[PDB]
RNA sequence: AACUUUAAAUGGGUAAGAAGCCCGGCUCGCUGGUGUGGAGCCGGGCGUGGAAUGCGAGUGCCUAGUGGGCCACUUUUGGUA
RNA sequence: CAGGGAGGACAGAAACCUCCCGUGGAGCAGAAGGGCAAAAGCUCGCUUGAUCUUGAUUUUCAGUACGAAUACAGACCGUGA
RNA sequence: GUCUACGGCCAUACCACCCUGAACGCGCCCGAUCUCGUCUGAUCUCGGAAGCUAAGCAGGGUCGGGCCUGGUUAGUACUUGGAUGGGAGACCGCCUGGGAAUACCGGGUGCUGUAGGCUU
RNA sequence: CGCGGGGUGGAGCAGCCUGGUAGCUCGUCGGGCUCAUAACCCGAAGGUCGUCGGUUCAAAUCCGGCCCCCGCAA
């Protein structure tokens, strides 16, 4: 059987990028984190006081609260069956905002954008993101040159 | 027409005595540095046990001092009038300095006292040029650059000019 | 031989530092314990004072630290003394003490807090700490940026924290590093400060200079004798200066007259150039080599 | 003395080579993996054949040291000791496990380094020979019976590369002769346009 | 396999609105150059219900039996098998 | 720092001094992995935050303990300007 | 155009050699009485301005290395799912989708935030 | 191939765990004693600790892979 450790396995995945070791850099630390933040947790090797579990690597939360040199963090964990809402505290040399709600918060801008405007002049733009339909009919030009054959190659042996 | 700051200077004149051993035979040579440099010299520890020379691990087994300025000029002119003012192609060193061992300290002008005894010790001349204080600065350290190195050659001719001693192979 | 250290391998391995850090001018260990902010404030300005002792000038800046990269939001140099009735020794302990102050009391200007907070206007060099009025807007507070600067007792980036301090700034301190303070006994004397603060040292140097030797006097000071700086009035002069500082500290700039706009630096030789010196050169060093055979 | 070599002919584990964990391995019975004429230039020998795998398999020290010397003994008869150069490609690193008993049956049953083997691919050159262009049926026959030495069937190929260099034979004449291939010894030297310029002109001077 | 500058496919989190945005204002003993910052309270205005497809969901008690498994494609450990 | 080169009476392959290169190839109490260069390594100065007391969370988890740890809060401190 | 002070990203920024730097600036530099610390004012600290771009530093160049970014390698290696496909096996072929990395060959060689100068 | 254990002046030995100084019995050699041998007396040498590597400030000492011998496992 297997040990039970804190940081068994974390050979790779705690480990720095290569030739990005040294001195942290210090706009992480400078970046601020407000509650409901949707934050995504990546460990750092460096700083070994904080450190999120190898079962939060790669997960994506949100802030609850906010202490001087850390932030609470409510994720999600399957246990078995279930998904347990639980919190941990995370520093905040292994925290990013995640990109994936900004590009919702992104659209929602010209859905608003293009809701006051063209309400006076009453032409319904579509707002619903819609999935890539079949491309229509259109006519391709073969001006000048004809399709040149392909032949396949006869075999021949490499090695 | 040469910068006035290309003239090549010396840095610090190093003085070493290493008796290999601790006790009264080490703190006699200490005093005879201490009245020929005028200053308190260091002391120089092991690094290692070696047990063929009796010597042990951060045992006291050498002395030695370094003088800068006028003082320097000074013991350094003393000092090659006992090497009678010549020195080997060998004894210059690639990064511009050069050094030599005399026989022992009675030749320089000092007179022997019993109390002491005999010591040999040795020179080493760091020659330098205005503008090698960045290199060891807290603040803003930076390399010297090529054109303002001291190359062999250079220390070698500096000595020919200044003070007239030959340079024969050996 | 013996191997060759930098080779191929010693490059591709090799991981730079930071550009501050390959210029010796940050101290990015000490800067995390700076002015950076606890999480729990949400962009609350975290003050900093930025003194640096230069060869020829004293530069004092008050900065935050933001994402974009620190502002300023207040500076005040040493070579603005010459406004103040400083012309010379611009660079001793006594004109840090200048430069801090007018850096103290400009800032206060902008932020309409001049009446408020005095501070020390009778100098004297004693443990003065500035207290917020209570019903009034809080004392404005700030930390020293020593740099990679040696901080032992009597440096000149204390000396421009006194004069911050006694022009209203809450910057916490102790008076250790200060001169005057006994290392041996450790006491504090306030009037060996003053000294340092008032320019005295240098007083006693000048007539120091009198009695052993004239032509030292003249080579170790000169713009003194062309300014007329003898050690009697400088006590004077720095009052002068220091009452001139409180009444008008604001900064006027220097009008900005049109640019020529020529180019002194050399430009970066474009790639057709630079292909077009290998063929010059393989083509030279052919026919050269034709006329030796 | 040892297992038959039906045993130990699949790829069955994993690569377990000769470390600080696999240790106590006796030694491989090939040692000179390269003979003939090896101190020869380029530009006499650029005919090159090849030995090419078939089967995703394993190969014993023992088969390539016995196939090695079958190679030699009929090309020594054919066209001399110096008419040629040998090159085995193979290098046996797979150290192979013996569970050695004598009661405990599979109890810990772990094996002993009996000794080591090599693996190779389908398309992977076994051994090549460079010799001269017209002793050509000489390096098929001689492949031919070093072929019964190994298990499983495998080609013989003539490669279009001048000798054991990277390049074809037919454009190797033309990178010699406005200088791009220098033959260093038993291989040739690529040189690019990339260099610094004084390099350049010590090749045309 | 107990090396790695690179580095997939498969896979694992999060988001795709009404509990969302945009305003105006109070409270704080928290933090203070500065109604600074944050949080909580209110009041107001915005519905084209803001990807596809499919399906009624949520929730509380009591609770038997089970806790010897085996086989098959692919990956893989030990072993010659 | 490990290491390498060059020099200097004893002194040599190495005892001690000096210069240059040196992304860590040294060291961190230890086996291994991760991490660390104005430091987490080496040397000094001062000290006992190895002190007292509530809670919350993570780790094995049944999401129970013990142990370990993580962010806090209230004190009393140490250290440093 | 450019510099200084504090920075952000942290080699397109580094490294090796060479060339040019008007003005300010940064520095080299001159000394140890005071503050301070060393064997030594070499370092640090303190007090200055005779000389200077020699160096640091800025810029540019090398069919430069490195680094960054593309093509090629290559629809290759590999891989999701499928077959009463082949083969004694080892393995291979096909359908359905996705899709790499060396060698080799091209291009580039720091942007920028605040405050304060200089070229007036 | 497995575990417990040893190898050291010429024959046998001590000294290790708690490393700072290698001792002793017999034996070899030289001289004396006797006409000569023996016995006895005087004097001196002989110990890389099996090999490699690490450690500690230093290795016979502490540790790991390997050669021989005694008997053991099947």
């Amino acid at each position: 059987t297997n040990t039970k450790g804190k940081r068994r396995g974390t050979r790779y995945m705690f480990s720095r990028p290569f030739r990005k070791h040294g001195v942290v850099p210090l706009a992480t630390y400078m970046r601020i984190y407000k509650k409901g933040d949707i934050v995504d947790i990546k460990g750092m090797g460096t700083v070994q006081k904080g450190m999120p579990h190898k079962c939060y690597h790669g997960k994506t939360g949100r802030v609850y609260n906010v202490t001087q040199h850390a932030v609470g963090i409510v994720v999600n964990k399957q246990v078995k069956g279930k998904i347990l809402a639980k919190r941990i505290n995370v520093r905040i040399e292994h925290i990013k905002h995640s990109k994936s709600r900004d590009s919702f918060l992104k659209r929602v801008k010209e859905n608003d954008q293009k809701k006051k405007e063209a309400k006076e002049k009453g032409t319904w733009v579509q707002l619903k993101r819609q999935p890539a339909p079949p491309r229509e009919a259109h006519f391709v030009r073969t001006n000048g040159k004809e399709p040149e054959l392909l032949e396949p190659i006869p075999y021949e042996f490499m090695a | 027409k040469e910068n006035p700051m290309r003239e090549l200077r010396i840095r610090k004149l190093c003085l070493n005595i290493c008796v290999g051993e601790s006790g009264d035979r080490l703190t006699r040579a200490a005093k005879v540095l201490e009245q020929l440099t005028g200053q308190t010299p260091v002391f120089s520890k092991a690094r290692y046990t070696v047990r063929s020379f009796g010597i042990r691990r951060n045992e006291k087994i050498a002395v030695h001092c370094t003088v800068r300025g006028a003082k320097a000029e000074e013991i350094l002119e003393k000092g090659l009038k006992v090497r009678e003012y010549e020195l080997r192609k060998n004894n210059f060193s690639d990064t511009g300095n050069f050094g030599f061992g005399i026989q022992e300290h009675i030749d320089l002008g000092i007179k022997y006292d019993p109390s002491i005894g005999i010591y040999g010790l040795d020179f080493y001349v760091v020659l330098g040029r205005p503008g090698f204080s960045i290199a060891d600065k807290k603040r803003r350290t930076g390399c010297i650059g090529a054109k303002h190195r001291i190359s062999k050659e250079e220390a070698m001719r500096w000595f020919q000019q200044k003070y007239d001693g030959i340079i024969l192979p050996g | 031989f013996v191997k060759v250290v930098k080779n191929k391998a010693y490059f591709k391995r090799y991981q730079v530092k930071f550009r501050r850090r390959r210029e010796g001018k940050t101290d990015y260990y000490a800067r995390k314990r700076l002015v950076i902010q606890d999480k729990n404030k949400y962009n609350t300005p975290k003050y900093r004072m930025i003194v640096r002792v230069t060869n020829r000038d004293i530069i004092c800046q008050i900065a935050y630290a933001r994402i974009e990269g620190d502002m300023i939001v207040c500076a005040a140099y040493a070579h603005e003394l010459p406004k103040y009735g400083v012309k010379v020794g611009l660079t001793n302990y006594a004109a840090a003490y200048c430069t801090g102050l007018l850096l103290a009391r400009r800032l206060l200007n902008r932020f309409g807090m001049d009446k408020i907070y005095e501070g020390q206007v009778e100098v004297t060099g004693d443990e003065y700490n500035v207290e917020s009025i209570d019903g009034q807007p809080g004392a404005f507070t700030c930390y020293l940026d020593a740099g990679l600067a040696r901080t032992t007792t009597g440096n000149k980036v204390f000396g421009a924290l006194k004069g911050a301090v006694d022009g209203g700034l809450s910057i916490p301190h102790s008076t250790k590093r200060f001169p005057g303070y006994d290392s041996e006994s450790k006491e504090f004397n306030a009037e060996v400060h003053r000294k340092h603060i008032m320019g005295q040292n240098v007083a006693d140097y000048m007539r120091y200079l009198m009695e052993e030797d004239e032509d030292a006097y003249k080579k170790q000071f000169s713009q003194y004798i062309k300014n007329n700086v003898t050690p009697d009035m400088m006590e004077e002069m720095y009052k002068k200066a220091h009452a001139a500082i409180r009444e008008n500290p604001v900064y006027e700039k220097k009008p900005k007259r049109e640019v020529k706009k020529k180019r002194w630096n050399r430009p970066k030789m474009s790639l057709a150039q630079k292909k077009d010196r290998v063929a010059q050169k393989k083509a030279s060093f052919l026919r050269a080599q034709e006329r030796a055979a | 003395g040892r297992r038959p070599a039906r045993c130990y002919r699949y790829c069955k584990n994993k690569p377990y080579p000769k470390s600080r964990f696999c240790r106590g391995v006796p030694d491989a019975k090939i040692r000179i993996f390269d003979l003939g004429r090896k101190k020869a230039k380029v530009d006499e020998f650029p005919l090159c054949g090849h030995m090419v795998s078939d089967e995703y398999e394993q190969l014993s020290s023992e088969a390539l040291e016995a196939a090695r010397i079958c190679a030699n003994k009929y090309m020594v008869k054919s066209c001399g000791k110096d008419g040629f150069h040998i090159r085995v490609r193979l290098h046996p690193f797979h150290v192979i496990r013996i569970n050695k008993m004598l009661q405990t049956g599979m109890r810990g049953a772990f094996g002993k380094p009996q000794g080591t083997v090599a693996r190779v691919h389908i398309g992977q050159v076994i051994m090549s020979i460079r010799t001269k262009l017209q002793n050509k049926e000489h390096v098929v026959e001689a492949l031919r019976r070093a072929k019964f030495k190994f298990p499983g069937r495998q080609k013989i190929h003539i490669s279009k590369k001048w000798g054991f260099t990277k390049f074809n034979a037919d454009e190797f004449e033309d990178m010699v002769a406005e200088k791009r291939l220098i033959p260093d010894g038993c291989g040739v030297k690529y040189i690019p346009n990339r260099g610094p310029l004084d390099k350049w002109r010590a090749l045309h001077s």
